């Protein structure tokens, strides 16, 4: 927090904790429903599958191999794009459209896109 | 055609003649009767089909002859037979109650039953 | 084709599968059986890479297929317990990762400088229970570009050969591929591992959205479907797969897609081999080309 | 998927208050004297009903507190290591005194 | 260890998955029970119904809802929360009186309000028409039923036995039932308390047959739920066993090599 | 009393010679508290 | 039976009792011999010995021994090292079940788990 | 008997237990107590088994009962490695599996030329943890015609003997077991083996068909239970099962199986030693013998 | 039921069936929870817990590692307040008044305690 600052480390800290839940969570996913979780905990788990969705960013050296055009994210942009996330804003809009996609806006794009 | 049912099993949902007792005294009906709705209240029901007739003991609903001639009797149980002495011993009981007191309302409806029973 | 830790009755019956369709002259068969003693065993790839080396090295392609490293694995493990070098992680040698290593660097293509030539190497490696943390499958995939990894439970689900597209990946394969089978087939890996995240939670609810996916996923799944010996003829896969990837097998009922490939190519060839020849030779899809196949495609869904 | 009592939530309310309590970042070490206070808020659950989130406010400016007005108080913990009477009924008055504020 | 840790994993899966068979097995016992029973209560209502066919009557608005006390009944409880919010933006001002308390809980959370009367203790046992009578009671007179010139009350059909929709459907209301269409054709007294009594009659009559509705859509939705689980803890089991397979050669390997390096030595 | 209170309580009495099932038995013995929910809060869990 | 199918053009059939037993025999052997023991105790020499028994083992232009062979999965595990090896050799698996049995199928042979790579 | 690793207090106890129940007039104690030195106590059942081999010889028959050649197996562990021979799996010697099979197969029904003898055996093995892949066992297992398999968790659970007979197999088993008792007891197995089916059943609302088995099953595994150090005479052993078989017992409940047992052993006596002496001599089974046995159980049933 | 004779060893062999039934259960607790399980089964999980914690008495040597003092129960009188326990003639005593105190007379005081 002195390092990256109090904000990125808040940040992180909640990215951990999202993500720590959901990984424990694993087990009554399998064994029983996504549904037969807890409301609370289904809202955590649904915005970690967004979370962990979201994460995937197309290379540029991977952009030849997965086809899909790189991206690079400044870290400038990358603190605003995953505090929207933490603040639900963007949650609200389908798992798909996180995946393999750059910044939040770049999400929000790809909303349109996929909406189409 | 007599519809008779209780929400613990179906009696009859034909019949020639069905007697009930109603908060319009007793209503007997036979083949076409004009389509009325009657409180039904703690009863000792008679039906008749042909000349067979089985007695029932009815614990108070509604009956309703619909307009196609459907006669719709529903209560919340019932046989005459299956009713039928320790019930009297209870209702003295019941009469006790009375002195103390909903239980008031209770007692009173003990008291109806005692007659209800009397009449078998 | 190299056989190693085969048995001879079964090399027998490959070598005259080999010879009806009289496939011998062009190929040969290095053959180290299980009757052929460890050490043999053991040699038996360095040898077969050195007569593959003369053929890359005549500038000329060709192909090596090591069908199984893993019962050199088990020869070089039996001689090194046997020169009592002490036991590596599952028993095999601490030089395994050396041995694989010497082995499959040898192959490769060469500079054009050096020559034209290119001695492709696709090793099989036999993994009991498909156990890809194994130390000699895993020291492989780490050597080698791509896997193929195929998967049982698929296999005996009729994907004859099933494909796990999940664990099948090849690292400079698709910059290899010609550009008609490039276009055609475009993206349509990502598309089926589309299907793959749409059926997890498939088997949680689903949406009309990812049914939709599934319904275009499902059917696709049924396109891939082969049946063993039969080979493919490039020309024809490129408009079966035009056809999958534009969507045409919404168009064609799930149990019908078998038919639908055999009745489409013969309705092609009958129709006009000419589109064919075309995409055969320009090996690209024109404009017209990509037209007259989008024509053709809608002309045979139509009937 | 138990569908808890509220006798066990009371547990667990009063529980999750305590696990938020303890939390303490690297190279941050605190004085004895004021940590006996945090505990006695945590254990008389006086921060049960405080709302999760800002348990970690109410850790801050509880501190803030009771170097503000509670001095002595706190310079009678470092000098007799017990609580006596005094000193419990008067750390229940000041607990409770910020409770709310 | 390794093993240790892989072992009484597998168990645990184990045991979970002759769990979740011996409740899919009992699920289908007491499930016989709940359909005999709706049956009943169907043949029952219909004839209610028949009165307010002829009758048409149609239909601040009330909600009541029913679901289980309890979970392990699949997703009866939530499809049912979801629709009951659906309908709350068809009114934003009605009284939700939650029978169950799976219901209960989830609208609880979105209106703070709205809750007024609640009921507990109904799900554990297969509807009775004591149960549904004293909550009809209970609801004139806490909450003043025959007011409201709107009621509806919530369930869920079970559509088919391998599905459960979460339904609704309008309770009569006894102002209407004086001004419904027909009502004339049907004859009765002009001392009647027939408004006061048939609404209050039905009041109950409707809601048990609502109750037995939902009850058979529970005790279906658990048989559905519990079979799945079934096949979700048995894919556990393969994974783990495979595991544990792979652990135990592994354990005997690295004991070798200890014994290995002790006989060099 | 509400009517169809009172023809509940009557239903009851009359299950009262006897002969009769545990079912009937069940279906006239109550097993609930309706918790009145105040507006969010909750009045006491009276037995229903 | 080499000497029957060789050298008097038999077509033979030869049993082995349990192959389970002729690697754990052999496995011994080398243990013995003092040759480092491999993976689950298996001896070095454990394909090379299963080889020499299984492609002696065949169809020759005179004769044909043939041979059932008994696997016994040793640890009830099909996933241990000696199964492996056997697998590998084997071409069909004849699957005899005792619930198969209780159905009164006499043969025992279980319809569904019997499978063979002769099947084409 | 023969004391293998057994503590010199434990057979202190076993020889005065022996002779309390007037039992050392046909007992040999072959004595390796834990001190005992290592040769003594891997020489220890071959031995013992020498001695059994007189008794066989001549044609008579006795029982040797090796208890427990897990810790015989630890002795050659001892010696091997202390004699440097090579070590083999969980540090057991190699040849151990030679040791056992060779000491194992001495026990033998001899030949009817060689006159009717025997040399019954019955060897005791440790369970580390329940592990039946543990290498001895595992050996012991293979080389063995039959196992019972003793499960702890019974023990606790109060069935004491605490045989899980579900992993209790024997290889001649019911061809060498009473005439009489075998005709009685058919059903006996049957009813068990559904009585474990329908275990899991017990945690509920309960089917017709399954609580009729749970009573059964039930009442059969407290019938099963035998205070130790108790055996009843097989003359006796047949009338108790014979109840059962008839359903009889199930009447009766848990509680009063117990009572029911030794009072119905007690009415037979008194009614009917007829009976029991018939069930002793004539040693099978008849119609009149059924028919006379279940009357008299009806009549004590109804006491 | 010879060396300490029958009545100890009966008094002790219902003890070990109703400690071991309670584990049993435990998995059926679990996920089942109180619904498909006996009422019967109930009392018995009930009896376990008091059990459970009338085994928990304290020591005189941990009166420093707890504070309560050890109580050396006579051998004769705890098979006798064990034999209580079974009959179900405490059952109207406090699980935890049964934790970590000694004999019957201790038990019903620290239900005193407790009521208190």
């Amino acid at each position: 927090a002195a390092v990256v600052g109090q904000e990125h480390y808040d940040v992180a800290s909640k990215v951990q904790e999202t993500l720590q839940t959901y990984k424990s969570l694993q087990d009554i996913i399998a064994i029983l429903g996504m549904d037969e979780l807890s409301e609370q905990d289904k809202l955590t788990v649904e915005r970690a599958r967004k979370i962990q969705r979201f994460l995937s960013q197309p290379f540029a050296v991977a952009e030849v191999f997965t086809g899909i055009p790189g991206k690079l994210v400044r870290l400038k942009d990358t603190v605003a794009s995953f505090k929207a996330v933490l603040e639900g804003k963007y949650d609200n809009i389908p798992e798909h459209a996180f995946y393999m996609v750059g910044g939040i806006e770049d999400v929000v794009a790809k909303a349109e896109k996929l909406a189409a | 055609k007599l519809q008779f049912a209780l929400p613990h099993e179906t009696l009859y949902s034909e019949v020639t003649q069905v007697n009930l007792p109603a908060k319009s005294g007793r209503i007997g009906v036979l083949a076409n009767h004009v389509p009325t709705v009657e409180q039904l209240l703690p009863g000792v029901v008679e039906v008749m089909e042909g000349s067979n007739s089985k007695k029932f003991f009815i614990s108070g609903g509604f009956a309703t002859v619909q307009p196609d001639s459907q006669l719709c009797v529903t209560a919340i149980e019932a046989p005459l037979e299956s009713f039928s002495e320790n019930i009297k011993n209870l209702l003295a009981e019941a009469k006790k109650n009375v002195s103390s007191s909903r239980e008031a309302a209770e007692a009173a409806i003990q008291v109806e039953v005692l007659e209800n029973l009397q009449s078998v | 084709y190299v056989a190693v830790g085969q048995k001879r009755s079964t090399v027998a019956q490959l070598v005259q599968t080999l010879e009806q369709h009289d496939a011998m002259k062009y190929s040969i068969i290095v053959a180290a059986t299980a009757s052929e003693a460890a050490p043999l065993q053991y040699l038996a790839p360095f040898t077969a890479a050195s007569i593959g080396e003369w053929f890359r090295d005549n500038g000329k392609h060709a192909l090596i297929v090591y069908d199984d490293l893993s019962k050199q694995a088990v020869a070089y493990r039996q001689l090194s317990l046997l020169l009592r070098r002490p036991p590596g992680r599952e028993a095999y040698p601490g030089d395994v990762f050396y041995l694989h290593s010497r082995l499959l660097e040898r192959a490769a293509k060469l500079s054009e400088k050096e020559g034209s030539g290119s001695l492709t190497a696709l090793p099989v490696i036999e993994t009991q229970g498909g156990d890809v943390s194994a130390y000699i499958p895993t020291n492989v995939i780490s050597i080698t570009d791509g896997q193929i990894f195929l998967e049982a439970e698929l296999f005996y689900k009729g994907i004859r050969p099933a494909i796990n597209v999940g664990l099948s990946v090849s690292r400079v394969g698709s910059a290899a591929q010609v550009k008609a089978l490039k276009q055609v087939a475009g993206s349509l890996k990502l598309f089926l591992a589309q299907y793959r995240e749409v059926a997890a939670f498939a088997q949680s609810d689903l949406d009309a959205s990812t049914k939709q996916t599934l319904v275009r996923g499902e059917r696709l799944t049924q396109l891939l479907k082969q049946n063993q010996y039969s080979p493919l003829a490039t020309e024809e896969q490129v408009p079966l797969i035009y056809a999958g990837v534009n969507g045409h097998l919404d168009g064609i009922e799930l149990s019908r897609i078998g038919e639908f490939e055999s009745s489409f190519l013969s309705y092609l060839k009958s129709n006009h081999n000419e589109l064919l020849t075309e995409i055969r030779e320009k090996g690209e899809l024109s404009k017209e080309l990509l037209a007259s196949l989008k024509s053709a495609t809608e002309s045979f869904v139509a009937t | 998927g138990s569908d808890l009592d509220a006798s066990t939530k009371q547990t667990l309310v009063r529980g999750e208050r305590l696990t938020q309590l303890l939390k303490q970042n690297q190279y941050s070490p605190l004085a004895t004297e004021e940590q006996v206070p945090l505990i006695y808020a945590g254990v008389n659950g006086h921060l049960d009903g405080i709302e999760l989130s800002r348990i970690g406010e109410f850790e801050s400016s509880f501190l803030s507190y009771l170097k503000s007005n509670h001095n002595e108080l706190l310079t009678e913990i470092r000098e007799k290591g017990e609580l006596s009477k005094e000193l419990l009924a008067s750390l229940k008055s000041a607990t409770e005194s910020f409770v709310a504020t | 260890a390794t093993l240790k840790e892989v072992e009484m994993r597998l168990k645990s899966i184990k045991n979970i998955e002759k769990i979740t068979k011996t409740m899919k097995i009992v699920a289908s016992t007491r499930l016989s029970k709940a359909e005999k029973a709706k049956i009943s209560a169907k043949k029952m209502d219909e004839a209610e119904q028949l009165f307010y066919k002829n009758a048409e009557t149609k239909n601040k608005e009330l909600i009541v809802a029913i679901t289980s006390d309890k979970g392990l009944c699949g997703s009866i409880h939530s499809q049912l929360a979801k629709a009951v919010r659906r309908h709350l933006n068809d009114q934003p001002n009605a009284d939700i009186v939650t029978i169950g308390d799976k219901i209960k809980m989830q609208l609880l959370r979105t209106h703070p309000n709205n809750i007024k009367l609640s009921i507990n203790g109904i799900g554990k046992d297969a509807p009775t028409f004591q149960e549904s009578a004293l909550i009809a009671d209970k609801l004139l007179s806490v909450m003043k039923a025959g007011t409201y010139p709107k009621i509806s009350i919530f369930y869920n059909d079970p559509v088919s036995s391998l599905s459960f929709e979460p339904s609704e459907k309008p309770i009569f209301n006894a102002k209407t039932i004086e001004q419904s269409p027909s009502f004339g054709k049907f004859e009765i007294d002009t001392d009647a308390n027939v408004p006061r009594d048939l609404f209050e009659y039905t009041l109950a009559n409707q809601m048990l047959t609502a109750m037995a509705q939902g009850y058979a859509a529970e005790i279906s939705a658990r048989r559905n739920a519990m079979d799945n689980a079934s096949k979700n803890a048995g894919d556990m089991i393969n994974r783990y066993s495979i595991l544990y397979n792979r652990t135990r050669q592994a354990v005997i390997t690295n004991e070798l090599v200890d014994i290995i390096t002790g006989a060099s030595s | 009393i509400s009517y169809a209170a009172y023809l509940n309580v009557a239903a009851q009495a009359i299950r009262s010679t006897e002969l009769q099932t545990a079912s009937v038995l069940n279906r006239s013995q109550t097993d609930a508290f309706y918790t009145q929910y105040k507006n969010a809060s909750e009045p006491t869990p009276i037995t229903k | 039976a080499e000497y029957f199918r060789d050298e008097e053009g038999q077509d033979v059939l030869l049993f082995i009792d349990n192959i389970f037993r002729f690697t754990q025999a052999g496995s011994e052997v080398s243990a013995l011999l003092g040759r480092i023991p491999s993976a689950v105790g298996y001896q070095p020499t454990l394909a090379t010995d299963m080889g020499l028994l299984q492609e002696r083992i065949t169809t020759t232009k005179k004769g044909s021994v043939t041979s059932v062979q008994a696997v016994y999965v040793p640890a009830d595990d099909l996933t241990d090292p000696a199964p492996a090896t056997t697998f590998a050799h084997l071409d069909a698996t004849t699957v005899l079940s005792r619930g198969i049995s209780e159905l009164g199928i006499y043969p025992a042979v279980d319809p569904l788990d019997s499978k063979s790579r002769l099947l084409d």
